[PDB]
């Protein structure tokens, strides 16, 4: 059956657009990651590097 | 090399619609790695127009581009550690005509890819 959608129906009969995003977590050569930080740099002072 | 001719690459368990098959290409621009898995043929002669290696690719998970692999030894090893495919790779000119001279010369790596596909068995395209 076809859903009719027109401008003045309300709150709840209104197009409500959803994106579902599943992850995997399984034991693979995982690839996708998040972003990594970049903080400054500094010289001739004992520091702690990664 | 001398006329070259070569150039390609067939991986994978099984060559029938079964898990999936590298070909690492050349065509010098991209040497192109797709793990799309495909229908293969018995003399697949290509270039120089037609192209006919291939019949259809269905599902597939890699792809990859990067810069062409360039009386001389064209030289590789193909090495498959836990889910990483690494090619390694050299290109030397020589003065000998008889077989592989006496010499040394290490290899210097290429790419690493992360696949995951256990690999029994390939051969070469023309
Ligand atoms: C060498 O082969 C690769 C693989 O087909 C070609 O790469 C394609 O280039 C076109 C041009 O932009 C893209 O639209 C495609 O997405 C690329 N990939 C594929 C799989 O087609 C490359 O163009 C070829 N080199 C030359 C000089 O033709
Ligand atoms: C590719 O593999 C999946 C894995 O189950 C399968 O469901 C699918 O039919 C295959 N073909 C395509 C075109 O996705
Ligand atoms: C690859 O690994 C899977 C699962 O470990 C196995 O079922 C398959 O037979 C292997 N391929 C071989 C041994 O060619």
């Amino acid at each position: 059956q076809s859903y009719g959608f027109q401008p003045t129906y309300g709150v709840g009969y209104q197009p409500y657009r959803v994106v579902v995003l599943s992850f995997e977590l399984l034991h693979a050569p995982a690839t996708v990651c998040g972003p990594k930080k970049s903080t400054n740099l500094v010289k001739n002072k004992c520091v702690n590097f990664n | 090399e001398k006329s070259n001719i070569i150039r390609g690459w067939i991986f994978g368990t099984t060559l029938d619609s079964k898990t999936q098959s590298l070909l690492i290409v050349n065509n010098a621009t991209n040497v192109v790695i797709k793990v799309c898995e495909f229908q293969f043929c018995n003399d697949p002669f290509l270039g120089v127009s037609e192209f006919r290696v291939y019949s259809s690719a269905n599902n597939c998970t890699f792809e990859y581009v990067s810069q062409p692999f360039l009386k001389n030894l064209r030289e590789f090893v193909f090495k498959n550690i836990d889910g990483y495919f690494k090619i390694y790779s050299k290109h030397t000119p020589i003065n000998l005509v008889r077989d592989l001279p006496q010499g040394f010369s290490a290899l210097e790596p290429l790419v690493d890819l992360p696949i995951g596909i256990n690999i029994t068995r390939f051969q070469t395209l023309l």
